[PDB]
């Protein structure tokens, strides 16, 4: 089965990744 | 096409690549204990378990190896104490080692069964679909269960044939491996007993021994079938994530309050020995042992233990790192190279003052001295000016028994306020700052980081057991709801009952 | 500073012309 | 305190009541602020943006 | 829709309020009965307002036990 | 022609019975000296 | 700071951003 | 190392830029 | 059944609730918990 | 048709109320519950376990009401009205802060009961059941703090007191405590939270002035009967507003209300993660990076380090009277004190 | 116990006089449904 | 469809798909287990809290 | 002996009976007067 | 006292609303 992963969810998802790491990049340098 | 949150549901209707991801799982699982292990044999120093043991190092799996006999290693040292030792076969590289060659097998059985998913043993011979038996499947494993709980407990953890397990004395001082007999009255519910544990899974194991057969030779009812929807798997997924939840709810429990299963060598000390000072009261228990003796005061702390003392020390309480303070417990305060006694506090009355520990909330502390009487009588003030019971003002002298500094006393005040904010922490360690870059920030043991990915878990395993049971029961649905749904269905009173179409 | 002020002024007063002249022009015009 | 505070709580809602009065009564002369008329409806009307 | 009598049909109908014009005050009476005769103040143990402390004493009476506690409050009650 | 002790009469007195004897206790509260 | 404290973000950053991308050249080629 | 790394929220404007002038766009169905 | 205007009630139900809320808020400044 | 199916048609019969099978779980907890906050609220004092008053009896208002957590020396007690701490005493039972655990457990069951409730109507009704997946995000908000947090702590003590001011101190607690604003788990929260909000407002809004005029009057909410199948609102005109305001819209209607039901349960979910984090004292407290710099260098000021002086100015003033089984006797110089206050 | 007693006199003064306006009116809703 | 070796030795176990027990069926005798496992844990749980404090069973370390 | 605290647990566990059985005996009992026409 | 003004200053609003509602005025 193949896997559909339109843009919005390309750009949600990398919008969901970058505000996670722009959060905890400031716990994992601590 | 899929979704990417639902590209695994192509096994589903897949039972040979079901065991496949499976067993992909398993081997990803199994080469991580192979891989952690290896990489904590890396890592481990074992020349020093008394102020340096495992639970100081992050050492995350080395204690689960060490609570069911695993204690040598090839190197030639043991976490007992002892180097030299041929422990055979199964040292914590052998353990590892046998991961590791298990995650090898298990992916080619991964590989086998993924290619040859199409087995006639999954297809339903009465329609040619591909089906599964839940209910005898689930009987055949719980024998299973039941063999591996019953052999567990009645042959390895008795020790008839296998180690035992680690067992400790109640302060953790000379705790090593036994065999350990079964507990069959009330006092094997007892969590720090023992011999509840060998007793539980001889017990357990017979009655899943007992109830696998049940579930083998007796069909479920159809009422029970369909309520379930037993011929789904979804609802074999919801309640196993239901009980692994629940599972992972007591082993954070059982870590965090500790049991016989997480002895205080091995994980640390718990949060709550801090709380009831449950180690300086055996402390001063010995210690008035040979007060009334007639050993003196020197002679009568030269005689408590490193290992009972390092207990007594804020900096291996569990609940005084932080969640990105990460490493080791080393990094923290750092390598404890030896106590350095005990801080007798007494002013230039020469009257005994009493340091107030701090509790496991605190990240600051104020060094307050209270008497017996409870009265305070000294303190590192803030503001000093219009101080009162300063160190300087009340002349608190500081002199330390037992340890590195047995027979020594500082009645300078900064060399006796820098040990008062030492003894806050309760007993005062040399530490080793220089190995590991110790930056004085405190870290959590294995004990404590366990019962966070375990409670956290545990309560993401709890959305993952409402998903999937919602799945499960609501399985005609999850496309949507009837175009075709009247709206004399979900209108009041034109049913006497909600959801019955017969008792309009 | 002595520059940039009434350089800041100028820019201003023009995006605030802009602005009050264009609702002057006939905003109540332009609707569908 | 007591004239400050309630003659801010009073001339914020007063702002809020412009904004809310201002709107409709320019959707009110413009004729929509009942809805949009559906056969008539102007982003069906109005061109593509991307 | 369902069954019952409506809401607009019986606090309305006035044998609702032959009932309730004297159960309503009489559970109110009966409330106030319940802190006015005392009755509040030993059902679940709070404190009077001369029940705090002891007269010349001026600690918090707090529990500091779990199996010793029962006891322990009617040690703080008995110092009252 | 309706019911009178239905369910719904058990949700509206088992809340709005002891509601009243509250109120009532509250008020009483309100004139406690010190 | 932590020395692994970049390579736990730019594991955290690109390792799904390398999955939402793998999964959206794999869907935009249909 | 550390500002240089915060300075992901340089692809968040990039993705801001993006979300916004090079979506899919809605289509009238 | 309607025998009674239902505002009649909803006006002395809700006169209920300001008296007794205002006999809860002059309470506030009488007796226990008015800091005097 | 035995008295298990006859059970099953009067619980789940067509009332006012739905009672259910999950009525026998939720209706008394859900009322025990509820029902002894208020009889903790009226008429049971705080001055054994806290040494504080909270309850209308007593003085207290509605803010400073509470149900008070029981003492430290309880630990986790269940605190059974039978169980050998009240020995089967109700003066007693209450005076140890055992309707805290009424309440904290019945209330933990009764959001059970509310949330199997939530499935059974959905399978009844049927719809599906992600009111019942929305509400899993208050039943771990509940779980993490009021059971889950005092059970990492050392008692039920530490958990937060069914209270609008005990709430109050709960919170200003964990700033002092566990920093817990700085606590990255905390953000996602609040981010869901008011994200929630927000999307709440703004949904709300664009909804409601994106409407089609279906009715001649100037009150629009007449101009909607339930039976209709039109859209009561211009999804087009509202993603065309939202994408030249904004910059984005939503021009999936299904996937703007999963985007509803995602984004507060997500935020409440994360809290749940580092409350139960917060349970074993792992905070994000420090970031050990600036506190290195800032031992060493005494100019560098950031909001960070003020914020860290607060915190030692509440944990040290608010823990004597806190915390009063500890017995922390701070004398008026070991308190943290700016200058002149 | 006195106190008790008067606490619940109003009470069994409320619930008896309640149930003497709906005496014939609980007889007559018994009946339809047996 | 690969019938293979394995397949056919464990075929029986997986040759009774669907075949439900009558009616309510052994319920009665799982609830009554149901049962006893909510008295079992809540005593485990009772015990480990030292709610349930018991004869020579001391909840603690030592 | 039977402990206080394990006469405890069993008078709230025969009391919890109490409540749950007296209750679903009611439950039964409503429902066998209140039987849904089918 | 205080509040037997304030009873019949507020007991008589509603008594406007009564009167008109019992002689059908026009509310
Ligand atoms: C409702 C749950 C009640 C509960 O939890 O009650 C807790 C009891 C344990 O009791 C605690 O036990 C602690 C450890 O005591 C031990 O240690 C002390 C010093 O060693 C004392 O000396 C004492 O004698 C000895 O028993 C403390 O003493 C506390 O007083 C006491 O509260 O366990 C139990 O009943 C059963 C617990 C086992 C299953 C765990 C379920 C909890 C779910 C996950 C939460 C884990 C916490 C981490 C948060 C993340
Ligand atoms: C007859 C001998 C016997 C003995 C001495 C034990 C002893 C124990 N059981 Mg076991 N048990 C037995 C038979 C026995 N069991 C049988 C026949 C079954 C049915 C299969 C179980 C099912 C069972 C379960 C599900 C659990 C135990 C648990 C335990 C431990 C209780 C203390 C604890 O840590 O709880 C802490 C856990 C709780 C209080 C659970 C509530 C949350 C203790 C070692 C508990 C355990 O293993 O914890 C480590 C546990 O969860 N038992
Ligand atoms: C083939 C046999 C085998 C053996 C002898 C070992 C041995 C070991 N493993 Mg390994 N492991 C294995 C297979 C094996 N493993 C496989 C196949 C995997 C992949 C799934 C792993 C993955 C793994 C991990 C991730 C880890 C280990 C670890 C360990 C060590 C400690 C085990 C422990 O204390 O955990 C406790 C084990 C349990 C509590 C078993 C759970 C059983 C539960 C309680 C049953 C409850 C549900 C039950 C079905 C209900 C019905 C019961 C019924 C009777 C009534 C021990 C040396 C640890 C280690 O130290 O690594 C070096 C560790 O971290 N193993
Ligand atoms: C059950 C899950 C679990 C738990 C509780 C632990 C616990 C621990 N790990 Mg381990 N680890 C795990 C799974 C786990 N690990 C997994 C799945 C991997 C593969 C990615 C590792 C790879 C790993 C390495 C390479 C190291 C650790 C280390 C540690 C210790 C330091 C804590 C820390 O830095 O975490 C911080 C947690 C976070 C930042 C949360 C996000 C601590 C005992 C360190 C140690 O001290 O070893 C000696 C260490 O160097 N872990
Ligand atoms: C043993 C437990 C178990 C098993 C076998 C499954 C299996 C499944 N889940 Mg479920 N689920 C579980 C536990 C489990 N889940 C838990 C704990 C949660 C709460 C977090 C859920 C919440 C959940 C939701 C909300 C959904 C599923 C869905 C699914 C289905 C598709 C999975 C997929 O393709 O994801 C694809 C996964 C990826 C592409 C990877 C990203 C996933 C996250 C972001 C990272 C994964 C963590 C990391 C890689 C390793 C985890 C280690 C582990 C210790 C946790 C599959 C049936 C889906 C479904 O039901 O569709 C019909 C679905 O929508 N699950
Ligand atoms: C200003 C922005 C802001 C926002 C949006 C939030 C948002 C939140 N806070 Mg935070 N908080 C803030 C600032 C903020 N906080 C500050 C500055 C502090 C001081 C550091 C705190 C201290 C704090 C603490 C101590 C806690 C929170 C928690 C939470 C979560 C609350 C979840 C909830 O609804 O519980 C409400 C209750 C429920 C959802 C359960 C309801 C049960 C049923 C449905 C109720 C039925 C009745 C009168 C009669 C009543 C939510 C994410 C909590 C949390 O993290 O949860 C995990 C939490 O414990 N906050
Ligand atoms: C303080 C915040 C807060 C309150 C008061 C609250 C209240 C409610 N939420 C409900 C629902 C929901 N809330 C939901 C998402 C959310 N809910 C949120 C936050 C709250 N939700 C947030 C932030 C979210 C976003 C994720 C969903 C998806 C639902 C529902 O479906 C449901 C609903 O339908 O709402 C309309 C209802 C619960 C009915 C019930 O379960 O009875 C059970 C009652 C019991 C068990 C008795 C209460 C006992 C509780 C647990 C502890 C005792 C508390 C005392 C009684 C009072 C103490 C008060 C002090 C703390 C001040 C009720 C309206
Ligand atoms: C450093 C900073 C990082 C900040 C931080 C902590 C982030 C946390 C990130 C994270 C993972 C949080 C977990 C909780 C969570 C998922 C929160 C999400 C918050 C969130 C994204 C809220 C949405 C905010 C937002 C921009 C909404 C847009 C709303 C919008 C444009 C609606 C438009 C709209 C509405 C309609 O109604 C209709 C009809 C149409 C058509 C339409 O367009
Ligand atoms: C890929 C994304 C990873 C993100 C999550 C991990 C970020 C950690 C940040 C970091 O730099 O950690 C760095 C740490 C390593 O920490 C180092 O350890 C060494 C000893 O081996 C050193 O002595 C130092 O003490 C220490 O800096 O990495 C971890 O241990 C993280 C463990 C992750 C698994 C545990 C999770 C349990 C709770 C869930
Ligand atoms: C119905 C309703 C309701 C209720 C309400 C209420 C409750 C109200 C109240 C009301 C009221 C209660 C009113 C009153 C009014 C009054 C008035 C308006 C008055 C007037 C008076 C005057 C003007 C006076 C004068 C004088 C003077 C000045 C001096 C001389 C003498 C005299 C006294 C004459 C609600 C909203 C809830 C809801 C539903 C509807
Ligand atoms: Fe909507």
């Amino acid at each position: 089965q193949p896997v559909e992963l339109n843009r919005t969810s390309l750009y949600l998802g990398l919008l969901l990744i970058l505000v996670l790491a722009l959060l905890f990049s400031s716990y994992f340098f601590n | 096409g899929l979704p990417w949150y639902r590209v695994h549901t192509v096994l589903i209707n897949d039972p040979g690549r079901l065991i496949a991801a499976h067993l992909m799982h398993t081997a990803l699982v199994a080469g991580w204990a192979g891989s952690m292990a290896l990489y904590e044999l890396a890592t481990f120093d074992p020349s020093d378990p008394v102020l340096n043991p495992m639970w100081r190092q992050g050492m995350f799996v080395l204690p689960f190896m060490a609570r069911l006999g695993v204690t040598g290693s090839w190197s030639g040292w043991s976490i007992t104490g002892e180097t030299g030792i041929d422990p055979g076969f199964w040292s914590f590289e052998g353990v590892a080692l046998a991961h590791i060659v298990l995650s090898g097998l298990l992916f080619l059985a991964a590989c086998w069964h993924w290619v040859y998913w199409d087995l006639e043993l999954f297809r339903d011979p009465r329609t040619g679909e591909p089906a599964l038996d839940l209910p005898k499947m689930f009987g055949i494993h719980l024998f299973l269960a039941g063999l591996l709980c019953f052999g567990f407990g009645a042959f390895h953890l008795t020790g008839l044939f296998g180690p035992g397990m680690w067992v400790s004395d109640p302060y953790g001082l000379t705790g090593s491996v036994q065999p350990v007999a079964p507990e069959w009255g009330p006092d094997g519910f007892n969590p720090y007993n023992p011999g509840g544990v060998v007793a539980h899974h001889i017990a357990a194991g017979i009655v899943g021994i007992i109830a696998g057969l049940f579930h083998i030779l007796v069909r479920p009812p159809q009422r029970l079938y369909k309520a379930l929807r037993m011929g789904n798997i979804e609802t074999v997924l919801s309640s196993s994530i239901a009980a692994v939840f629940f599972a992972a709810f007591v082993v954070a429990g059982t870590m965090w309050y500790g049991s016989a299963t997480t002895p205080i060598e091995l994980f640390g000390p718990t949060r709550y020995q801090w709380d009831s000072s449950y180690f300086q009261q055996e402390i001063n228990r010995r210690v008035q042992a040979s007060l009334a003796s007639g050993a003196t005061l020197e002679e009568a702390w030269s005689a408590i233990p490193e290992k009972l003392a390092f207990y007594d020390y804020i900096g291996n309480n569990p609940a005084k790192g932080g969640l990105f303070r990460t490493g080791p417990m080393n990094k923290g305060d750092g390598i404890a190279q030896a106590w350095k006694g005990h801080a007798v506090f007494r002013n230039k009355e020469g009257e005994e003052l009493f340091v107030r520990r701090m509790p496991a909330f605190f990240e600051s502390f104020p060094v307050i001295l209270t008497d017996k009487n409870g009265v305070v009588k000294a303190d590192i003030p803030f503001r000093r000016a219009e101080s009162k019971y300063s160190f300087e003002q009340q002349g608190v002298t500081v002199s330390f028994y037992g340890g590195e500094l047995n027979g020594q006393t500082f009645t300078d005040p900064p060399t006796v306020k820098s040990y008062a904010r030492k003894a806050i922490f309760g007993e005062i360690f040399e530490f080793d700052t220089e190995t590991l870059n110790s930056d004085g920030i405190f870290r959590t043991s294995p004990r404590g980081w366990f019962t966070f990915a375990h409670a956290v878990f545990a309560l993401l395993f709890f959305f993952g057991h409402i998903w999937h049971g919602a799945r499960t029961l609501f399985r005609d649905v999850f496309s949507g709801i009837d175009p075709e749904l009247s709206p004399e269905q979900v209108e009041w009173g034109f049913y006497q009952k909600v959801g019955d179409v017969t008792t309009r | 500073m002595e520059t940039l002020k009434i350089t800041v002024y100028i820019v201003v007063t023009f995006f605030v012309l802009l602005f009050v002249f264009g609702f002057l022009s006939g905003d109540p015009a332009r609707n569908p | 305190s007591w004239l400050a505070t309630s003659h801010f709580v009073l001339a914020f809602f007063f702002l809020v009541g412009h904004l809310w009065h201002a709107g409709r009564a320019r959707a009110a002369a413009a004729g929509f602020e009942k809805g949009i008329d559906r056969e008539s409806e102007p982003v069906l009307s109005m061109p593509s943006l991307d | 829709t369902t069954g019952e009598r409506p809401f607009s049909d019986i606090i309305t109908s006035v044998r609702y309020w032959v009932i309730h014009s004297i159960t309503i005050p009489a559970l109110f009476i009966a409330g106030w009965l319940f802190v006015s005769t005392g009755l509040a103040y030993d059902v679940f143990g709070t404190p009077r307002p001369d029940s705090y402390y002891a007269q010349e004493q001026r600690s918090i009476p707090l529990v500091t036990d779990r199996f010793e506690a029962k006891q322990q409050v009617e040690t703080f009650l008995e110092q009252l | 022609s309706y019911p009178i002790f239905t369910v719904r009469w058990v949700a509206v007195h088992t809340l709005a019975v002891p509601t009243i004897f509250f109120l009532g206790a509250i008020a009483a509260m309100q004139f406690i000296q010190r | 700071v932590n020395q692994l404290g970049l390579i736990a973000t730019a594991l955290f950053v690109l390792v799904p951003s390398v999955f939402l991308i793998i999964l959206y050249v794999q869907t935009e080629s249909q | 190392m550390e500002t240089i790394t915060y300075v992901i929220f340089a692809c968040i404007i990039a993705l801001f830029f993006f979300a916004i002038f090079f979506r899919e766009p809605p289509r009238i169905t | 059944g309607g025998r009674i205007p239902l505002w009649i009630v909803a006006t002395v139900a809700g006169m209920g609730v300001i008296v007794i809320v205002g006999l809860f808020f002059y309470g506030a400044y009488a007796g226990l918990g008015s800091s005097l | 048709r035995g008295w298990f199916d006859i059970l099953d048609d009067w619980l789940k019969r067509d009332r006012f109320v739905f009672v259910g099978w999950s009525g026998i779980l939720l209706f008394p907890c859900a009322y025990l519950a509820l029902g002894g906050w208020l009889t903790g609220t009226t008429f049971v004092t705080s001055w054994y376990t806290h040494g504080l008053a909270s309850s209308y009896l007593e003085g207290c208002n509605f803010l400073t009401v509470a149900v008070s957590t029981p003492a430290n020396s309880m630990g986790h007690s269940l605190l059974l009205l039978w169980g050998p701490e009240a020995q089967g005493d109700f003066t007693r039972w209450c005076q140890l802060g055992g309707l805290w655990t009424f309440i904290a457990l019945h209330g933990a069951f009764g959001l059970i009961g509310f949330m199997l409730r939530q499935f059974e109507i959905a399978r009844l009704v049927g719809v599906r059941p992600y009111n019942a997946i929305a509400f899993s995000a208050p039943i771990a908000v509940f779980v993490s703090v009021f059971l889950i947090y005092p059970l990492g702590q050392s008692s039920w003590f530490f958990a937060p007191s069914f209270g609008v001011a005990a709430i109050f101190r709960f919170l200003l607690f964990f700033q002092g405590f566990h920093n817990w604003t700085l606590n990255p788990f905390h953000m996602m929260g609040v981010a869901g939270v008011l994200g929630g909000a927000l999307l709440c407002a703004i949904h709300g809004a664009t909804v409601e002035n994106t409407l089609f005029q279906d009715g001649e009057g100037a009150s629009t909410f007449r101009a909607f009967n339930p039976t209709q199948a039109e859209e009561t609102y211009s999804m087009v005109t509202a993603n065309r507003f939202w994408s030249q305001i904004f910059g984005i819209a939503f021009s999936n209607k299904r996937w703007l209300h999963f985007f509803m039901l995602f984004v507060p349960v997500t935020g409440l979910w994360m809290s749940a993660i580092g409350v139960v984090g917060l349970a074993l004292n792992l905070r994000s407290y420090d970031f050990i990076s600036q506190e290195i710099r800032a031992a060493e260098d005494p100019e560098f000021e950031t909001f960070y380090t003020k914020n860290l002086l607060l915190n030692e100015g509440i944990r040290a003033w608010m823990a004597p009277q806190d915390q009063p089984h500890e017995n922390f006797v701070f004398p008026e110089e070991v308190l943290p004190r700016g200058n002149a206050l | 116990d006195w106190r008790v007693l008067v606490v619940l006199l109003p009470v069994l003064l409320a619930a008896g006089w309640a149930v003497r306006n709906i005496l014939p009116y609980a007889v007559k809703q018994v009946q339809k449904l047996l | 469809a690969r019938r293979t070796w394995l397949g056919d030795i464990l075929r029986p176990l997986n040759s009774e798909y669907g075949k439900v027990a009558p009616g309510w069926g052994t319920t009665p005798l799982m609830a009554v287990f149901m049962g006893l496992f909510l008295v079992f844990l809540l005593i485990i749980l009772e015990i480990y809290n030292s709610t349930l404090i018991l004869d020579g069973v001391n909840v603690s370390w030592k | 002996t039977i402990t206080p605290s394990l006469k405890g647990f069993f008078i709230g566990l025969l009391s919890g009976a109490v409540v749950l059985g007296l209750t679903f005996a009611v439950l039964i009992a409503i429902s066998q007067i209140d039987k849904v026409q089918r | 006292a205080q509040l037997t003004m304030i009873a019949m200053i507020g007991i008589a609003g509603p008594m406007i609303i009564f009167l008109l509602a019992v002689r059908r005025g026009n509310l």
